[PDB]
Protein backbone atom coordinates (compact mmCIF):
# COMPACT_ATOMS: atom_id res chain seq x y z
CA UNK A 1 0.00 0.00 0.00
CA UNK A 2 1.54 3.58 -1.32
CA UNK A 3 0.73 6.20 0.91
CA UNK A 4 -0.08 10.32 0.48
CA UNK A 5 -0.39 13.15 2.35
CA UNK A 6 1.91 13.15 4.48
CA UNK A 7 1.51 15.02 7.62
CA UNK A 8 4.54 14.49 10.10
CA UNK A 9 4.63 16.29 13.55
CA UNK A 10 6.11 16.36 16.83
CA UNK A 11 3.75 17.25 19.72
CA UNK A 12 6.85 16.82 22.32
CA UNK A 13 10.57 16.00 22.18
CA UNK A 14 13.28 15.35 24.79
CA UNK A 15 16.18 14.42 24.20
CA UNK A 16 16.53 11.86 26.64
CA UNK A 17 18.02 8.27 26.76
CA UNK A 18 15.00 6.36 26.63
CA UNK A 19 11.71 7.12 23.88
CA UNK A 20 11.61 10.73 24.88
CA UNK A 21 9.91 11.88 21.16
CA UNK A 22 6.02 10.28 20.22
CA UNK A 23 5.93 11.48 16.45
CA UNK A 24 2.24 11.91 15.48
CA UNK A 25 2.05 11.36 11.77
CA UNK A 26 -1.27 11.29 9.73
CA UNK A 27 -1.49 9.84 6.16
CA UNK A 28 -3.37 8.41 3.45
CA UNK A 29 -2.69 5.34 1.73
CA UNK A 30 -3.81 3.50 -0.72
CA UNK A 31 -5.29 -0.33 0.93
CA UNK A 32 -4.70 -2.33 4.01
CA UNK A 33 -1.09 -4.22 5.16
CA UNK A 34 2.02 -3.96 6.87
CA UNK A 35 4.21 -0.82 6.29
CA UNK A 36 7.96 -0.34 6.73
CA UNK A 37 9.20 2.66 8.51
CA UNK A 38 12.67 4.08 8.63
CA UNK A 39 15.36 6.76 9.34
CA UNK A 40 17.83 7.54 6.89
CA UNK A 41 19.47 9.93 8.94
CA UNK A 42 21.95 8.77 12.05
CA UNK A 43 20.57 11.89 14.10
CA UNK A 44 17.56 9.76 15.88
CA UNK A 45 16.22 5.93 16.21
CA UNK A 46 12.72 4.46 16.32
CA UNK A 47 11.41 1.56 17.74
CA UNK A 48 8.87 0.10 15.93
CA UNK A 49 9.87 -2.45 12.91
CA UNK B 1 -12.54 51.79 83.53
CA UNK B 2 -9.98 52.67 80.57
CA UNK B 3 -8.38 49.54 79.07
CA UNK B 4 -9.18 51.65 75.88
CA UNK B 5 -7.70 50.21 72.57
CA UNK B 6 -7.74 46.37 72.53
CA UNK B 7 -5.46 44.69 70.14
CA UNK B 8 -8.42 42.84 68.65
CA UNK B 9 -9.90 46.36 68.05
CA UNK B 10 -6.84 48.25 67.35
CA UNK B 11 -4.59 45.61 65.28
CA UNK B 12 -2.63 46.41 61.71
CA UNK B 13 -3.15 45.38 58.69
CA UNK B 14 -6.63 44.00 59.92
CA UNK B 15 -5.38 41.30 62.05
CA UNK B 16 -7.36 39.35 64.21
CA UNK B 17 -6.82 37.95 68.01
CA UNK B 18 -7.88 35.15 69.59
CA UNK B 19 -6.57 33.56 73.33
CA UNK B 20 -5.88 30.53 74.62
CA UNK B 21 -2.98 30.71 73.36
CA UNK B 22 -2.17 33.83 71.98
CA UNK B 23 -2.71 33.98 68.00
CA UNK B 24 -2.96 36.61 65.68
CA UNK B 25 -4.84 35.38 62.48
CA UNK B 26 -4.75 37.05 58.44
CA UNK B 27 -1.71 39.52 59.06
CA UNK B 28 -2.20 40.30 54.91
CA UNK B 29 1.37 41.27 54.61
CA UNK B 30 4.19 40.18 52.86
CA UNK B 31 4.18 36.98 50.70
CA UNK B 32 4.54 33.00 50.95
CA UNK B 33 6.86 30.92 48.79
CA UNK B 34 5.64 27.65 48.12
CA UNK B 35 7.26 24.45 46.83
CA UNK B 36 6.03 21.17 45.87
CA UNK B 37 7.14 17.65 44.91
CA UNK B 38 4.81 15.52 42.23
CA UNK B 39 5.47 12.64 40.58
CA UNK B 40 4.65 11.84 36.91
CA UNK B 41 1.68 9.30 37.70
CA UNK B 42 -0.63 12.32 38.12
CA UNK B 43 -0.02 13.48 34.91
CA UNK B 44 -0.12 12.42 31.47
CA UNK B 45 1.73 12.72 28.19
CA UNK B 46 0.36 14.53 24.92
CA UNK B 47 -0.57 11.12 23.99
CA UNK B 48 -3.01 11.28 25.89
CA UNK B 49 -4.01 15.10 25.53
Amino acid sequence: PSVTDMSCEVPACTHSSDFGGVAIIKYTASKKGKCAVHSMTNAVTIREA
Amino acid sequence: KERGASLQHTAPFGCQIATNPVRAVNCAVGNIPISIDIPDAAFTRVVDA
